[PDB]
């Protein structure tokens, strides 16, 4: 326990700070949200590990040059948190040492490798974190990175000269969707995904629908922006094309409400939950193609009347 | 043979060499890409085809490694 | 005057604070009021504590945060 009241109380102060970490585990472990609470735990973890790297400066083990109990506490914690993150210690080398030091005690090391030693779970089977029969698999680690990415989705929004606000930098989210969709397809090849698999099928249906609306929306954004140069601004051109400009403006109202409704949601994934979005955009792009096609018929019928116009472009 | 390996004694020995020893990655050279289908028939669903030239190569193989996919890389010249 | 930093609240200092007042031992507070989030973030960094947290107490070379480390200290300084 120590050689005196002082060294015994020193070892107990370490006990306290170690429990502020062993307990920190249990506080996020029972939650059904745990996979999303881990995020804030692993962010704080660095600041906590650091303090241990310092304690290990000018000392051989926690609480001194004669090895004390807190070092075996942190070793249990470490054993458990390395499963939660394999890279948690790499940023604190002096603790990675302290850890290997404990594990280096010949008798201890021989034990961990012995047959009576249980490789996993961490907690009682009932716990959310570290429960059940079998250690992760990675299937979990990847699916959690997917859900994390989709609750952080952000679109650069920039309004142009008139009313409507535009989405800049399409490709990045557009790419991410594709990549994460392909990841779920490769998860089907895995053996350990079977009932864990049902969830992925739900996430697959959510994202396949998100790429469905991703495709149509970029087309509308492009084709409207092109046609706005052509008819949205001048008086003279809209005078020549009456039914065309009256019908452009009617779609311009709809899309203005569709964007501002979708942008204020503040989650790109949340967009699939909006009523009739795939149907709306599919129909808008069809009408946008009819306007571009009608301009095309006018220009060529104009050109055919004074052939020179063929020269112009 | 059922997959569509040629009757030739040469091509039998070759397929033996490819399969039987895997302690090392095998490099299959064939002008007629009939061999890319042979391995596909053997592994079926598990068969994922990639190429050193395609863009998402870097990540797609990482998905292939994580969940036990059998991978064939279409352009071995470039590596 | 020896100093305890915390919210203007019982918070994590409450039993410790009582003990101190029991031994009529002198000290003062750095209190972050209800609309005073800034006052905390203002001292959050300058505390010289082995663990950042509130409360933090600093007196006779006793630099502490973490309710346990703190309380135990005062307690031990009196064999109590």
């Amino acid at each position: 326990l120590g050689g005196c009241p002082k060294e015994r109380a020193e070892i107990s102060m370490l006990e306290g700070a170690v429990l502020d970490i062993r307990y920190g585990v249990s506080r996020i472990a029972y939650s059904k949200d745990f996979e999303t609470l881990k995020v804030d735990f692993l962010s704080k973890l660095p600041e906590m590990l650091k303090m241990f790297e310092d304690r290990l400066c000018h000392k051989t083990y926690l609480n001194g040059d004669h090895v004390t109990h807190p070092d075996f506490m942190l070793y249990d914690a470490l054993d458990v948190v390395l499963y939660m993150d394999p890279m948690c210690l790499d940023a604190f080398p002096k603790l990675v040492c302290f850890k290997k030091r404990i594990e280096a005690i010949p008798q201890i090391d021989k034990y961990l490798k012995s047959s009576k030693y249980i490789a996993w779970p961490l907690q009682g089977w009932q716990a959310t974190f570290g429960g059940g029969d079998h250690p992760p698999f990675v299937i979990e680690k990847s699916l959690n990175r997917i859900k994390k990415f989709w609750k952080e989705a952000q679109y650069e929004v920039i309004e142009h000269s008139s009313g409507l606000k535009l989405v800049r930098e399409w490709d990045v989210l557009e790419q991410a969707c594709k990549e994460d969709l392909e990841e779920l397809v490769s998860m089907k090849a895995s053996n350990y995904y079977k009932i864990f698999e049902q969830d992925c099928l739900d996430l697959e249906s959510k994202l396949t629908k998100l790429s469905e609306i991703q495709v149509n929306w970029v087309e509308v954004q492009f084709y409207w922006l092109d046609l706005y140069g052509i008819l949205g601004e001048n008086l003279d051109i809209q005078n020549f094309l009456p039914l065309e400009t009256s019908k452009f403006k009617s779609l311009t109202s709809e899309y203005k409400m569709i964007t501002t409704r979708a942008f204020q949601l503040d989650t790109t994934i949340e967009v699939i939950h909006i009523p009739n979005f795939d149907t709306t955009l599919k129909l808008t792009i069809d009408s946008l193609k009819m306007i571009k096609s009608s301009l095309s018929t006018f220009l060529e019928r104009q050109r055919r009347q004074f052939p020179r116009f063929y020269f112009l472009g | 043979l059922e997959c569509g390996l040629d009757k030739n004694d040469y091509f039998l020995e070759n397929m033996s060499i490819v399969m039987n020893s895997q302690d090392a990655v095998p490099f299959l050279l064939d002008p007629s890409s009939h061999m890319i289908t042979v391995i596909s028939n053997y592994y079926g669903n598990k068969t994922v085809l990639l190429s050193f030239l395609e863009e998402g190569f870097v990540k797609r193989l990482e998905n292939a490694i994580r969940f036990g996919s059998v991978v064939i890389i279409q352009d071995g010249e470039f590596f | 005057s020896p100093i305890l930093g915390y919210w203007k609240i019982k918070g994590l200092v409450q039993p410790t604070r009582l003990l101190l007042e029991y031994l009529e031992e002198k000290y003062e507070e750095h209190l972050y009021e209800r609309d005073e989030g800034d006052k905390w973030r203002n001292k959050k960094f300058e505390l010289g504590l082995e663990f950042p947290n509130l409360p933090y107490y600093i007196d006779g070379d006793v630099k502490l945060t973490q309710s346990m480390a703190i309380i135990r200290y005062i307690a031990d300084k009196h064999n109590m």
